[PDB]
């Protein structure tokens, strides 16, 4: 198994510091020489802290969203996919949330004698969503690289800072495909992940 | 060097890492070391509470949120370096250095470097686990900034008896990814779980509220007779559950916004609790229903205008969302922002549509909507409204235009 | 012939309807009419001429209105599972009746298709898929569980 790992770290990176600190957790954690004979010969101990590596990236923030948040998502990209540029904003956001809900609520029969959310709850979804970096300004520069940039960047006001909340251009950073290969399809919301 | 560890709950794996790249020997730790993890994560929590556990390892306590820029960052670490080896190791004779001196990063070396030569008497080496919280919260940050601590305690000398061992914790994702390449050791903070956020909310903000005067009022209002502590501690616990699965899709699985979600109900909640309320909190859902039923974290004839302020900002939103092909045939893109338009066409289109020449009590309006602000201008410090540069819109959505326009009988619902 | 009630209930829908088709901003629909609400009576007679009533129920009505509008589990098992045990739960909360578990929400939908079982066998698995649904609507919070736990309505 080490070998194996050995092995993909070589093919992957050849940066052997990398494949040093990798290991340095085992060698710490070890209690025994029994329970490190055990985890060495093992080696399953590299797998949970390449996954932890991997927690925080995007497919490990979109498991964690809720159901409102995550049907929000889906519609914001499909509005970003029927758009040119794709860009996208809060009002056509709820719009197309509101188109589907009543879509679904239509497919339901109605019977002889689902929640649209309002629009100020949804604010707080949408405050989620942009701190979480799945969407962002439809310029955003992001970190500066030096502190010059930052002093030029600090005395100027962007134009997307002072716009209401509801008109602020968005771009999105998970496309739809992904999406669709990434949500569960037990998702009731993941019929819509096709257009 | 073998280093004791707290059970913090759903964190197991980070407080193993911690136990690692941690020790007393400065020759089995690392130079940097970060942590990372958006904000509700327990960093904060998680690496004060592996401190507290090991009082022997020299913890250094600073935040960047406090610290406006890196000068104060730097100044800090010093002043307080300079406190703490005081504070543990007094007897032996220093001289202070003002921790305003420091201006640059070097200077901030050249007086970590002599005050650890100032120790040099130590017998043995020891650990200085400098310890910064929420790096990129930072404020005045960029991109180069972080190399400089990455990168410091190699110009320190290695015969000194104290090292310093730099420990970060982030936020975001896009800071780490930049700096991969240097394999520092990494330890991560997913976002929590909504069982694990019921939890967490459960064991920490329960007793708290438990016994807090609103109730102190209530159970000898009710005359409870056989209360106990279980009783207090059940009662209190389901109102934790109710809130998160009434406003988990709406918060998330955010601690702070469910805890002042419970901040602001419990009072209301409590007070619907009689005698009959208690034992069947089915009851108690039943009655407060209407807590559960909206968000009430709203801060609170929504305007009182004047006419010809109600008419001008009906003007003024058809300039903004009418294009100006259509003035000359109709008198004679709501989800996209306002486009900008000119003083000259409002007041056209108000002459056109108010049921009054030129007055000064319209532009006393129009620049009283300015100074409220439903009406935008392209310009932020130095207002030069007489300069033609100037440009209008609209700051105002359309569910007040429709309102307005209801309480002067107009018809903007049919210009579109 | 249209029953007393189906003239309060198809104004009801043809409101709902033209609610629907209404424009955002223009007060003009484009595909809800006047021949629509005549089309509603007449795909109601429909509905009805083809099974033996004359007396044109309120169901018929919401069955020309679905046709319309619209304009593991099968979906439409699914569907009708989730509009009977809904509406069951709504009625006996508006009525204040006694509250009933998840069981027994199984036992009362089986007891309504006793005739749509062939045998036995088909028993057991529409049972086990009952829970299924169930479990679907808290996965998503559709029916909020109170601690055996008792189902309401989410907002
Ligand atoms: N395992 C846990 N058990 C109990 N409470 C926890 C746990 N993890 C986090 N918390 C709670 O999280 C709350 C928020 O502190 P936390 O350490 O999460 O902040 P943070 O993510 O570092 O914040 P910021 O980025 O704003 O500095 C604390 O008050 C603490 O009670």
């Amino acid at each position: 198994n080490l070998n194996r790992h050995i092995r993909m770290n070589f093919e992957t990176f050849r940066s052997l510091p990398t494949l040093k600190n990798s290991i340095i957790p085992l060698v710490a954690t070890s209690k025994n020489f029994g329970s490190l004979c055990t985890a060495i010969k093992s080696c399953s101990f590299l797998d949970i802290y390449n996954k932890n590596q991997l927690s925080n990236n995007l497919t490990g923030r979109l498991q964690s969203l809720s159901d409102l948040e995550l049907a929000i998502l889906i519609s914001a990209a499909r509005v970003a996919l029927r758009a040119k540029d794709g860009s996208f904003n809060f009002n056509l956001a709820y719009a197309e949330y509101e188109k589907m809900i009543k879509a679904i609520n239509s497919r339901i029969p109605t019977v002889a004698p689902i929640k649209l959310w309002l629009k100020k709850d949804v604010k707080n979804v949408w405050e989620n969503l942009v701190q979480l970096d799945f969407f962002t300004e439809k310029s955003a520069v992001g970190l500066r690289d030096n502190a010059t940039a930052a002093f030029y960047a600090s005395n100027y006001q962007f134009q997307g800072t002072m716009i209401p909340f509801d008109l602020r251009s968005y771009q999105m950073q998970i496309i739809l495909q992904e999406l669709r290969r990434i949500i569960p399809k037990s998702n009731m919301y993941y019929s819509w992940t096709q257009l | 060097m073998n280093v004791t560890t707290p059970e913090v709950a759903f964190r197991e794996y980070q407080t193993n890492c911690l136990a690692s790249y941690i020790s007393a020997d400065p020759d089995i730790t690392p130079s940097n070391l970060i942590l990372q993890g958006y904000s509700g994560t327990g960093k904060t929590y998680t690496l004060k509470k592996y401190f507290n556990a090991n009082p022997n390892l020299h913890a250094v306590w600073l935040e960047p949120v406090e610290l406006v820029s890196w000068k104060p960052l730097l100044q800090a670490i010093a002043r307080t370096v300079q406190y703490k080896l005081k504070t543990l190791y007094p007897n032996i004779p220093t001289t202070d250095y003002d921790p305003l001196q420091v201006e640059e990063p070097f200077l901030l070396v050249k007086t970590l470097h002599n005050i650890f030569v100032q120790y040099e008497s130590l017998q043995e080496k020891t650990c200085l686990f400098l310890i910064l919280d929420g790096f990129d919260s930072l404020q005045d940050l960029d991109a180069a900034l972080f190399n400089k601590y990455i990168k410091l305690n190699e110009l320190l000398p290695k015969d000194s008896k104290i090292n310093i061992k730099f420990i970060y914790t982030m936020l975001e994702t896009s800071f780490l990814q930049r700096y991969s390449t240097h394999c520092i050791p990494t330890v991560m903070f997913p976002r929590y779980n909504v069982d694990e956020v019921s939890t967490i909310l459960v064991m920490s903000r329960c007793g708290e509220l438990m016994e807090d005067s609103c109730l102190r009022k209530r159970i000898i209002e009710e005359q409870i007779t056989d209360c106990t502590d279980d009783q207090f501690q059940n009662v209190a616990a389901n109102f934790i559950h109710l809130i998160v699965q009434a406003f988990h899709s709406y918060t998330g699985n955010d601690i702070f916004a469910l805890n002042d979600l419970i901040d602001f109900k419990w009072p209301k909640y409590v007070s619907r609790i009689t005698k009959e309320n208690i034992f069947e909190p089915l009851a108690l859902y039943k009655s407060a229903i209407k807590l559960f039923l909206s968000t009430d974290d709203n801060l609170s004839q929504t305007y009182d205008l004047s006419i010809i302020s109600k008419y001008l900002l009906i003007a003024s939103y058809i300039c903004s969302y009418l294009e100006p092909r259509y003035d000359a045939s109709i008198f004679s893109p709501r989800y996209l922002q306002p486009s900008l338009f000119a003083i000259e066409r409002l007041l056209a289109i108000f002459q056109a549509i108010f049921p009054m020449k030129a007055n000064i009590e319209v532009f006393q309006n129009l620049s009283e909507l300015h100074t409220l602000k439903l009406i935008a201008t392209t310009m932020n410090k130095n207002i030069d409204y007489l300069s033609p540069k100037v440009r209008w819109k609209v700051n105002v959505p359309w569910e007040i235009i429709k309102e307005i326009s209801e309480s002067v009988h107009f018809n903007i619902s049919d210009y579109f | 012939i249209l029953t007393k009630e189906a003239r309060s209930y198809l104004v009801e829908k043809y409101k709902e309807l033209r609610k629907d088709d209404a424009q955002g901003f223009s007060r003009s629909s484009y595909r809800i009419t006047v021949r629509q609400l005549e089309s509603m009576i007449r795909l109601s007679e429909a509905i009805a001429r083809a099974n033996c009533v004359d007396e044109i129920t309120p169901s018929f009505i919401a069955e020309a209105y679905d046709l319309l509008r619209q304009s593991t589990v099968t979906y439409d098992k699914y569907v009708s599972m989730m509009n009977m045990i809904v509406r069951k739960i709504a009625e006996v909360d508006r009525e204040g009746a006694e509250e009933l578990t998840a069981v027994d929400i199984v036992d009362w939908y089986l007891l309504q298709k006793e005739n749509d079982l062939g045998s036995l066998a088909e028993y057991w698995e529409e049972r086990r898929l009952a829970f299924k649904v169930i479990k679907r609507l808290v996965k998503d919070r559709i029916l909020m569980e109170i601690h055996k736990t008792v189902y309401v309505i989410h907002p």
